[PDB]
């Protein structure tokens, strides 16, 4: 019980092999008395197959009655097939035969035999292998032969019985029926069996076998797409005809079955009679388990894709400890509505979708391909193919204008007459923008002769020019990416220093340095004399040596007040008890930076 | 020409509606206003077979109606919500703005509130670089289905469908400041979307600038990326779409070949519309069409208001360009040359000579179509002018 969601299968699961009358059968045995029952089996597996995955083969029958099927959807004449031909088809199992018999015991007769389960199913196990097997035999137990029951019928078990039903699938009908408890075959041959087993490769059936939908079978028919996706929508309504939801309850947490068009009801152990109605004395219970309503009628398509469906737990509403019914009450599927076509009902096939780039194929037609357009411009009207004679009109992008001859000709040569066009035009558009900068004014377009402005926040300032005009369609001209505001030196460091490790520790003369500051002059107490220095270079020096190495004079070294007062600056250093160092290696004690 | 046009029943439903829960009320709603516009716009009181005339009054008062409906979602600040306790949604208040200013036409809108709704994403909801911000207590909507995107890749999608609504209704209320912010909007979507990173992304990305400038450079090299990308059955096409995919983003499942591309052509579609480039959009609206068929509907209402804006768009753009011109040459200052009046049935009218020296004057009135004049002019020079010669020549 998995009929489900999407509904693929394998046959281990089902271990019903029940026929039309084989499963009726021992149900309507079942109401004759209070019964138990026996199942005996042996598979004698021949082949295995595989059915290949894609490019099947389809019948002609079928692909027949596969055609006459009308496009707009018709849940009358579709179930129809299902009917006929079925509902799933094996991709792969075996085949063969299985001797499978099932043995009705009035459970009287069994309780009157005392055998524990294990007891009776050996009994059975072990009689066949004497009677119908033909083995030279496993020692019977005379617990099988000389019990209570098995003493009123010649020392079986098996004979015991009110009757046996034959699930046999396999082999020649003549052999297969004789296996079968007949008086007929009642003295019938061990011989009979073993003759049985050879006629089974002969003429197998499919056993143990997995399953998928037919519906993926109709794959290249004249409206595929069309009656596949009808199909599997009316493979939905016919499942619901078939479920055994609509069974009134059956007397006694009897489970009722549906076959074809009636519910015969299924029996509890303990009750028999037509309807399990009836009970012996040993049946002391009135527990009742739930079991589901049918669906409900699914609700009108909604505000969202969302439609509603509900079932409520009581078609055998539980009782004095019945198990409560498992499952949903309710049931969220999406849905649609269908809203644009009037006309067709239409026939879509298995085509083949694809990337239009891809297919650039025929010019028998003659027309001219897609002709280039001008620097700047673009063709109004595209196509594949232009019939001969056809005009297409070449424009501008936007702020240029078309000068002079608008139009391309297609001629049967195949080629394009080519006209006097350019795209001429002054109005610069606004220019390839790094997220950091902002320019102003900011307008869609610009005039031939206005001038933006780059700006950036406070502690930065412009890699390229500040200020770009429009003039002949270009700038003068924008970076590309070639420009942004990043700051020198990218808590701050004092100016001999730099930060590397979130702590302020001094930038290397050899290393760091190497970015063009300007010709600073310096004193050197080791050398007793001076030489003019980059900046970056001497703020590191700073560290290194600066009791030796003092600022003194911005510019190249150069002779003036400026360079003898430097001189007495750094002369006059020892005595003074406070040196500010701003931009300059020092204020003077006596001088404030400014 | 091709026929797209609806069932008689599908409109039945749509005005009908379905009702009771709150949730998705709206979106209960916003139907009508485009079966409206597609209905008075294209005209089509037609159909119904009982009264036109009343009919469309009968849908005016479930406009009118729906409008305040709607109403409800609107908070303090003018800012659309689901619910006032809710949160204001950025999403919400520019889809609301999307189905005023399509409905402003027929219904005349509260002006200044149109204002306040619209200066309060502006204000509020754009980066320095344009880009619009989902404000917070971010709710995953039904309604809203295919729009949940991942990295910056919903900055995109938010942008665009935030320029889409204040496109749309801008006309009520022109302040030189959201033109402004249109302008910075605009530019993120073309200085951003170029290496493309979904269908869906491309598609409303180019949708959203195909209301704006339509002739931009960056545009039109978008425009081309989305129109390469489209799938067809039959060559030539007979039938075109998009699927929403990436090369990498493949699994053996029915659910990446997912409608989320009903959306994305029908933005498509809704592009090329607005650049009047029929031969490119016809196999789409058949297709569009066909597609009821092999969709088997529209998942969700977002994709469907924008197919029926597309087939309203296509039926008036079919009118708009019928010929029935009427064509005058004229000397500026001699007699009137003869002049042409040019149809379907008698296109190409003839080719006159130019007799006389006099301005030359091509000019219709208020007409209907597409027509082109040709002046190819004859004349005779000399050899050694510097136009044609370059050399002395004797012998
Ligand atoms: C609930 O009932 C309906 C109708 O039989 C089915 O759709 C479903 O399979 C379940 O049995
Ligand atoms: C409703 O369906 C469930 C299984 O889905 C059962 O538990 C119950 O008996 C009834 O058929």
């Amino acid at each position: 019980n998995q009929q489900g969601v999407p509904i693929f299968y394998s046959s281990k699961r089902s271990e019903n092999i029940n026929h039309n009358s084989a499963f009726k059968q021992a149900i309507q045995a079942s109401h004759k008395k209070d019964s138990s029952f026996i199942r005996i089996h042996k598979v004698m597996k021949v082949l295995n197959f595989t059915t290949k995955a894609k490019d099947l083969h389809l019948s002609d029958v079928f692909l027949k009655a596969l055609n006459h099927l009308p496009l707009e959807y018709n849940s009358a004449l579709y179930s129809r097939i299902f009917d006929d031909f079925g509902t799933h088809y094996f991709t792969s199992g075996s085949l063969g035969g299985v001797y499978d018999l099932l043995y009705q015991f009035s459970s009287e007769e069994l309780k009157n035999s005392g055998l524990t389960e294990e007891e009776a199913k050996h009994c059975v196990r072990i009689e066949t292998k004497k009677r119908v097997l033909f083995a030279k035999k496993t020692k019977v137990e005379h617990r099988c032969t000389t019990n209570k029951l098995s003493e009123k019928h010649e020392g079986s078990f098996i004979q015991g019985a009110e009757k046996s039903i034959s699930l046999i699938r396999g082999g020649r009908s003549e052999y297969g029926a004789a296996l079968a408890w007949e008086k007929g075959s009642s003295g019938l041959e061990e011989k009979t069996f073993s003759e049985w087993l050879e006629s089974v490769k002969e003429n197998p059936a499919v056993i143990d076998f997995e399953l998928a939908p037919i519906v993926d079978l109709v794959r290249n028919i004249p409206c595929a797409v069309t009656k596949r996706n009808n199909l599997r929508k009316a493979l939905q309504e016919y499942a619901a005809k078939f479920d055994p939801c609509q069974c009134a309850p059956c007397p006694n947490n009897g489970r009722p079955t549906l076959s074809g068009t009636e519910c015969l009801c299924v029996c509890q152990s303990g009750t028999y009679g037509e309807n399990c109605e009836k009970q012996s004395p040993d049946y002391k219970s009135n527990a009742v388990d739930g079991q589901w309503g049918c669906w409900s009628s699914w609700s009108t398509c909604d505000a969202t894709y969302k439609r509603s469906r509900t079932r409520e737990c009581n078609n055998p509403a539980p009782q004095r400890g019945g198990k409560r019914c498992e499952g949903e009450k309710r049931q969220e599927e999406d849905c649609t509505f269908s809203i644009m076509e009037n006309n067709g009902q239409p026939c879509i096939n298995d085509d083949e979708e694809m990337k239009e780039v891809d297919l650039p194929e025929i010019e028998a037609d003659s027309g001219c391909p897609q002709p280039v357009p001008p620097e700047n411009g673009f063709i109004r009207n595209e196509k594949q193919l232009y019939l001969v004679g056809e005009d297409v009109e070449i424009s501008c992008l936007t702020g240029f204008e078309t000068v002079g001859y608008q139009y391309f000709r297609c001629l049967p040569d195949g080629t394009w007459r080519q006209g006097d066009v350019e795209c001429q035009r002054t109005e610069c558009i606004k220019p390839v923008v790094q997220e950091v900068l902002t320019i102003t004014p900011f307008q869609r377009l610009y005039r031939i002769g206005e001038s933006i402005e780059l700006t950036c926040p406070k502690g930065f300032v412009v890699a390229g020019p500040s200020r770009y005009t429009c003039q002949g369609n270009s700038w003068t001209p924008p970076i590309s990416n070639s420009l942004t505001c990043e700051k020198d030196t990218l808590g701050h460091c004092q100016l001999g220093q730099k930060q590397s490790g979130s702590e302020c520790i001094c930038m290397s003369p050899e290393e760091d340095c190497s970015h063009h500051s300007e010709d600073l002059c310096v004193f050197d107490t080791d050398s007793n004399d001076y030489f003019t220095s980059p900046a970056c270079k001497f703020l590191a020096e700073k560290c290194l040596n600066n009791q030796q190495l003092h600022f003194l004079h911005i510019g190249s070294c150069q002779d003036g007040r400026q360079l003898e007062w430097g001189l007495e600056r750094t002369r006059l250093s020892s005595n003074s008890t406070k040196k500010e160092s701003c931009g300059y290696d020092t204020c003077y004690d006596w001088e404030k930076c400014s | 020409i091709l026929s797209a046009v609806l069932s008689q029943e599908g409109i039945n439903i749509l005005t009908h509606l379905p009702k009771g829960s709150a949730e998705a009320e709206l979106m209960s709603v916003v139907p009508v206003f485009y079966v409206f516009h597609y209905l008075e716009t294209g005209n089509h009181w037609n159909i119904f077979h009982s009264d036109p005339l009343i009919e469309k009054q009968k849908l005016k008062k479930k406009l009118k109606e729906g409008m305040l409906s709607i109403m409800s979602y609107r908070n303090a600040d003018y800012s659309y919500s689901v619910w006032k306790g809710g949160s204001a949604s950025t999403w919400l208040t520019a889809f609301a703005l999307r189905v005023l200013g399509q409905v402003n036409k027929y219904v005349e809108q509260n002006q200044n509130s149109i204002c306040n709704s619209l200066l309060w994403l502006v204000e509020n909801y754009q980066l320095d670089n344009g880009s619009f911000k989902e404000n917070s207590q971010y709710q995953p909507i039904k309604l809203q289905g295919t729009l949940p995107v991942e990295a910056r890749e919903n900055s995109l999608y938010l942008t665009a469908f935030t320029v889409i609504g204040i496109r749309k209704a801008f006309d009520i209320c022109p302040l030189v400041k959201i033109d402004t912010a249109l302008i910075k909007a605009d530019n993120f979507l073309l200085e951003n979307t170029l290496p493309a990173q979904s269908t869906f992304t491309l598609a409303i990305s180019a949708y959203a600038l195909s209301l704006g400038d339509k002739t931009h450079p960056q545009f039109r090299s978008i425009v081309s990326a989305l129109k390469r990308e489209a799938l067809v059955k039959g060559n030539p096409p007979i039938y075109r779409f998009w699927k929403d995919n990436l090369q990498h983003k493949d699994s053996s499942v029915p659910n990446t070949g997912t409608a989320r591309m009903v959306e994305t052509t029908a933005y498509a579609l809704l592009t090329s519309l607005n650049l009047k480039d029929i031969n490119y959009v016809n196999p789409v609206i058949k297709w569009l069409s066909e597609e009821q068929r092999y969709g088997g509907g529209f998942y969700s209402t977002q994709d469907t208001i924008n197919a029926i804006e597309g087939l309203t768009e296509y039926s008036l753009l079919v009118k708009q360009l019928r010929l029935s011109m009427d064509i005058d040459v004229s000397y500026k200052h001699k007699g009137a040359l003869h002049n042409y009046k040019m149809t379907d049935k008698n296109f190409l009218g003839r080719p006159v000579e130019v007799l006389l020296n006099d301005d030359l004057i091509v000019s219709t009135g208020f007409g209907s179509g597409l027509a082109t004049v040709h002046v190819t002019t004859v004349v005779h020079k000399t050899s050694t002018s510097e136009e044609v010669c370059s050399f002395y020549l004797k012998i």
